[PDB]
């Protein structure tokens, strides 16, 4: 599973997500990946999301449309809507992974609750920050 | 204006990984990453970007998408991407395809020349190559390491 | 203890009806809700109460799920179905179906016997065999009624 | 597309949703039905929902997980939560249709911004109530 998140000058939001699935996985089945919501979300007016992590927990849980509606009904902010999904929620259905997300305010957050998720940021003219444990 | 990218979450062990690992891990990231900003400060859209960045995680045999993806239980790959929009809150989907080079060029397709969000399989594929889309053969995700991945879960 | 079901949204103009034409469609509504309601009453789940509800407006030939499926442009019939269960948050759906006579059923299979969320088309269909779910001809769901209706539309 | 949401005895609630799709739909096309918290969403803490309507605008809305997020974080009532959805942000998308839905403390709703929706729901024990046209 890999994804991007953006924020453009002109303010739109947008989120991708790809991925080959789980090694040895039933032909035929479904992840996260391509159910908007799961494993994918993005909305002017909140916050675009993509999740990586056990499939059939991120799409129970709806984890890319659950960030933002945290954000825009539960009035949470982006960090605050990141620790009760990634840190809280998913762990309490069994489910492992992180996310990336960015709002309409510019704010970055790559939660996981893994060892390691491979991820890379910036802002534009800046450098980027990369990490793989923590 | 800012991008974020992820090429996957889990069990990434430092005691079974070197630090050359870690770099060319660290490397591809980077560069992908700036790609992205690099648009984003020459004024391309989010979606663009996004496609972009998400294309080349496709590309890349390090990340579990396009070349390099994983194999599932019959030795074959089934690809899924998706992605939306955030003015229009348009999406486009694509699960289960494998004669498609790039899935999230396929899942740019749906979203804007389809009336759907979502396609599967041989119409996916049937949709994206009566727009122009190449053919390829799934043997051009295949990687040893993978393969070898698979015959341990074996 | 209640249920409540549906049997689509759409253009239904009273115009184009009789009272009989209504009458059928209401009697067919009141029938399966009472069933619905009686197990309920007899303390059935609500997972087993909304499973057989589904499963019935699926042998029904008057609603487009099951028997009376709607034709695709191929003159095929594709059929989805989802189950959530509210007490273990578990869900389980079938996708583009066309040999499985109740998808809901495929769909709860998919939710109990299955680590995924969602299966599509040969596999969904390969995975409720091998569970001992019976095969049936697509041509079970053909209703004229729903030919017609792609012979206009077409 | 039909569907059925229920509450038992036990406080259990449960949504499903089976379709044929839409006439003359392109093959291997993909609708709200399958896809979890657009056709259906069931939640002990908060609501079931069973959708339908235009596929790409339920799924792009969420409209089944959209019910339970608006009662949950917005603490919308049952009744609140499906105007807002049904009667406001899914035209506004351009999508028409109607959802069922049952709250933990047995409320039910059978909002539908169409013409008609083939519609039934009664309590335990009771005499149900059916409908085709609005109201
Ligand atoms: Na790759
Ligand atoms: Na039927």
């Amino acid at each position: 599973t890999v994804g991007a998140v953006a924020l453009d000058l002109d303010g739109n939001l947008a989120a991708a997500t790809s991925t080959g699935g789980m090694t040895n996985k039933l032909p035929c089945s479904v992840g996260l990946v391509p159910l908007v919501g799961a494993g994918c979300y993005a909305n002017n007016a909140s916050v675009a999301v993509s999740c990586t992590g056990t499939g059939e927990v991120f799409i129970r849980a709806l984890a890319a449309y659950d960030i933002a509606a945290l954000m825009d009904y539960g009035g949470l902010s982006l960090a605050e809507a990141c620790e009760r999904v990634v840190m809280e929620k998913l762990p309490a259905l069994g489910g492992s992974g992180g996310l990336i997300a960015i709002d309409h305010e510019g704010n970055v957050a790559l939660p996981f609750n893994t060892e390691g998720m491979y991820r890379a940021w910036g802002y534009a003219g800046d450098t980027p920050t990369t990490g793989i444990y923590r | 204006a800012v991008i974020a990218i992820h090429g996957g979450a889990g069990a990434i062990s430092r005691a079974q990984m070197s630090l050359q690992q870690e770099l060319r891990y660290i490397e591809a990231l980077s560069a992908i990453v700036e790609t992205g900003q690099k648009m984003l400060e020459a004024g391309e859209s989010a979606l663009d970007v996004v496609t972009e960045a998400v294309r080349l995680l496709e590309e890349c045999p390090l990340f579990n998408a396009g070349i390099g993806a994983v194999f599932t239980r019959d030795e074959t790959h089934e690809l899924d991407a998706c992605v939306m929009d955030g003015n229009t809150l348009k999406a486009g989907a694509v699960a289960g395809v494998s004669h498609l080079r790039n899935p999230v060029l396929a899942a740019r397709l749906v979203m804007e020349q389809s009336p759907h969000v979502m396609m599967i399989g041989e119409g996916a594929e049937n949709f994206a190559f009566a727009r122009g889309m190449e053919r390829v053969s799934p043997e051009i995700f295949s990687t040893s390491l993978r393969y070898e991945q698979l015959l341990a879960a074996r």
